[PDB]
């Protein structure tokens, strides 16, 4: 019947799916922290929510691929891909 | 993933 | 990069054969890039960038045809480039003060092997604070270096046979309003034929505009519309709010262009005609040249992507000072109590990426100007002379061409 | 209604009689700066007798308000005009007129 | 069978809709650069008054251009006429008809540009009000928010058949009247170390025969 009951907030999500989602992120964080680099936490960069069902689920699509990035972050991404 | 929240890795 | 003025000539006396002499008297040393070009196009671009235009500069000591092509030697104050056409063999050349400038190949030749096409007319260029002199020569004594090489070989002045003064064109300073675009770099408008049971914009057309990629510098829209009341809509960029752009009705009095916008934008015109010092009366606040409402924080609830208070495109039944532009989804708190003013082709300020108000029209001034007289002990001006010129004005949009 | 806005004074007491002609050099223009008629550029002034309906009522009433040598600036409501029909081919229907007459002499 | 069609095609679209035309020319300005703003500059009070000797119509038409506008720099682009600078009303006999905008009134003490032009010009960079005293009652109707960036120029425009002398403070000449308290005369704004003269309306081309000057944007 193609019924997926997994549509739920992350607080009540399963531990297995949460670990599956978190494992690549944790691995990436460990890889970038092993080398050792400065971390920027500027307050002017708080752009988490700037772009324009059950339990108030209202998804949206964000197209942020047009933002140009620095060469240092490009090299870091290349190293992560390698 | 890295652009959000202003997280920039620098040497 | 800007401030260059290509001092063109009238294309009516274009050339297709023969040969003539032409010298440009240079007063300011540095950039004296002068030459000739076809009527063609590109009234605001690099002089001599393509094969359409030919020029030679002295600051960089090079010519200008299909590239830089370092040629000749640098000039200074009091110099004549000495340009002569040669249409019987299609080989151009220049003689700096009677001396042929040596090219990069050591052949003292400028250009070769081009099609005549529509012909070429002399074209100058002055970047910043450059003094020049446009001289073709009604007589032999008018020019000084004409009797060096052009006279002895068979070259004539450009105005040898004309019994009237030759007028010259120049680049404009203000961008023309409508300037319907045809084949620009990334400009393309589309129309649809949805007329019934569809088209919620009710314009019975698309008027959609889309750029190519990574090219925007905040330019003021101007589209053609050949074919509350008057339910239409102009398909502005669909509500993605790249910079919260400003939308409003523009007047025919608008003449100001820059990268920045939403500034003071010329005087706001606030008139309170009455007794003033005695007792003020009802105010008359006319519209601005950029009388355009700001985009502001439209849709605070973060609704749909391509729907954020845009393209209302409606007008009220009677001219009650304000029209149906103080709306666009909700209240924006503007009044716009103005005079009848004007109504013409639509234009709304916009600036968006990909998620024409252009100054590229040449202009020519009058052959004979009014006489100005200055004196001393008060600098009294005494003017007594008639001079009139008739001008076609206001076909649909108010202008004077 | 006559809405004379005099730009230059004249005699101050001279008024056109019934059996007199008002020699003027009017250059009346329509609204929005449109010059539909001009009598000065033809180098010929205008003559009309007062009280014989030889001219439009607005022009006659405006001449009955300015003095000798008094430069005037008149306007014409659609009442004193060519009516709702309008002058065919030159004056649009239901339009107002603006006059800037300048009486040279009164005879 | 043509007269019906000929008389029908005349009120079709020949009333007034297509390309109209008229003929006239104008424009004239002085040279001195006021250019006063905040910072390392001067105050913001000035006063102007001119003198007229010869004004006649019918040289070419009844309309002879003689106007002094609010904003010479921002009101209109020289690229029609100085004084009637679109938004500017233009100082004249008794009119306040701006460029394509009508705002004229019938204020008292009004007449044509006749001899003994006892006039007064009002400026205020803080709030551009008007008190245009001409032998008593001044002209009413304000015009605020003017010359925002700076570089203001008081100008006097003429077209043809005009014989007037410049009167701005009377440094080169003689100031006939006196400035009131507050508004000081135009003796200031004359920059030292340089010559004082009169220029064009941001115009580089003038009466020339074959030695025409070719100036860039400046």
């Amino acid at each position: 019947s193609k019924i997926q009951p997994l549509m739920k907030p992350y607080k009540l999500l399963s531990e297995k799916e949460k670990e599956i989602y978190r494992w690549p992120i944790k691995e990436s964080l460990k890889t970038m922290l092993a080398w050792g680099w400065r971390i920027e936490r500027t307050r002017e960069g708080d752009s988490m929510a700037l772009y324009n069902a059950a339990h108030g689920y209202s998804p949206r699509a964000i197209d942020m691929s047009n933002v140009t990035l620095s060469r240092d972050l490009h090299a870091m991404a290349e190293m992560m891909a390698e | 993933f890295l652009q959000i929240s202003g997280y920039v890795v620098s040497r | 990069g800007e401030r260059f003025r290509i001092f063109r000539a009238e294309k009516t006396y274009a050339v297709k054969a023969g040969r003539w002499y032409f010298e440009f008297e240079a007063v300011t040393a540095g950039d004296m890039r002068v030459g000739w070009s076809r009527p063609g196009c590109q009234p605001d671009l690099e002089l001599g960038s393509d094969d359409r235009a030919f020029a030679f500069d002295g600051f960089k000591a090079q010519r200008w045809h299909q590239g830089n092509e370092h040629y000749g030697r640098s000039w200074q104050a009091g110099d004549v480039v000495g340009c002569m056409v040669d249409m019987n063999e299609h080989t151009m050349m220049f003689t700096l003060n009677g001396e042929i400038l040596l090219d990069d190949s050591g052949s003292e030749l400028a250009f070769k092997d081009f099609d005549v096409g529509d012909g070429f007319i002399p074209v100058c260029s002055l970047g910043v604070a450059q003094v020049g002199r446009m001289n073709f020569g009604k007589d032999v004594s008018t020019l000084k270096y004409f009797t060096i090489c052009g006279l002895q070989e068979g070259y004539e002045p450009f105005a040898v046979n004309t019994n009237r003064d030759i007028t010259m064109w120049l680049s404009k300073r203000l961008p023309q309003f409508l300037q319907v675009p045809s084949n620009h770099e990334h400009i393309e408008v589309t129309r649809i034929d949805g007329t019934i049971d569809s088209s919620p914009c009710l314009k019975v057309t698309q008027k959609s505009f889309g750029s190519q990629n990574n090219n925007t510098d905040i330019m003021f829209y101007r589209l053609s519309m050949p074919i509350s009341t008057y339910y239409y809509s102009v398909r502005i960029f669909p509500g993605q709010e790249p910079a919260n752009v400003w939308v409003g009705w523009i007047t025919s009095d608008f003449h100001q262009y820059d990268t920045g916008f939403d500034l003071d934008r010329v005087r706001t015109v606030t008139v309170t005609l009455g007794d003033e010092k005695g007792k003020v009366h009802e105010s008359i606040k006319r519209s601005n040249c950029y009388m355009v409402c700001a985009g502001e924080s439209m849709s605070p609830g973060q609704g749909r992507n391509n729907s954020n208070g845009l393209e209302i495109g409606c007008v009220v039944d009677a001219a009650s000072g304000l029209l149906t532009f103080i709306a666009n989804g909700k209240e924006l708190s503007t009044y716009y109590q103005v005079e009848p003013s004007t109504k013409l082709f639509p234009a709304v300020f916009a600036q968006a990426t990909s998620p024409v108000l252009w100054s590229r029209m040449p202009n020519q001034f009058l052959k004979v100007d009014v006489s100005r007289i200055s004196e001393r002990q008060g600098w009294l001006v005494q003017c007594l002379d008639p001079l009139q010129f008739m001008s076609l004005h206001i076909p649909e949009e108010n202008r004077s061409v | 209604g006559v809405e004379i806005e005099t730009i230059s004074p004249g005699d101050g007491r001279t008024f056109p009689k019934k059996g007199q002609t008002c020699v003027v050099h009017y250059t009346g223009m329509l609204q929005n700066g449109k010059k539909f008629d001009s009598s000065r550029d033809r180098n010929k002034p205008f003559k009309f007798r007062i009280g014989k309906q030889e001219v439009i009522k607005g022009f006659e009433e405006g001449a009955a308000q300015m003095s000798l040598g008094q430069r005037a600036k008149l306007t014409c409501t659609p009442d004193v005009a060519y009516g709702a029909t309008g002058h065919p081919g030159v004056i649009p229907p239901n339009a107002t007129l603006i006059f800037d007459v300048e009486l040279l002499n009164l005879e | 069978n043509q007269h019906l069609i000929c008389d029908n095609l005349l009120p079709g679209r020949d009333l007034l809709l297509q390309t109209r035309l008229v003929n006239h020319v104008s424009s004239m300005r002085p040279n001195i650069f006021l250019g006063v703003s905040e910072g390392s500059a001067q105050y913001k009070k000035w006063y102007y008054e001119l003198m007229v000797d010869h004004t006649e119509p019918f040289v070419t038409a009844e309309a002879t251009h003689l106007r002094v506008g609010w904003a010479s720099t921002e009101g209109y682009s020289p690229y029609n006429g100085v004084g009637d600078d679109l938004f500017s009303y233009g100082f004249d006999g008794l009119h306040l008809w701006s460029g394509c905008i009508a705002r004229t009134v019938s204020s008292p003490n009004q007449h044509l540009l006749r001899t003994d032009d006892v006039i007064s010009c009002c400026l205020d960079l803080s709030a551009p009000s008007i008190s245009f005293r001409i032998n008593g009652q001044p002209v009413q109707g304000m015009f605020e928010n003017f010359n925002i960036d700076g570089l203001f120029f008081p100008v006097v425009s003429f077209s043809a058949g005009i014989k007037v002398r410049f009167l701005l403070g009377g440094r080169h000449g003689e100031f006939k009247f006196l400035p009131p308290p507050g508004y000081a005369a135009c003796y200031e704004a004359v920059l030292p170390k340089e010559k004082l003269k009169v220029e064009h309306s941001r115009e580089y081309k003038q009466e020339r025969t074959y030695t025409r000057d070719l100036l860039g944007p400046t």
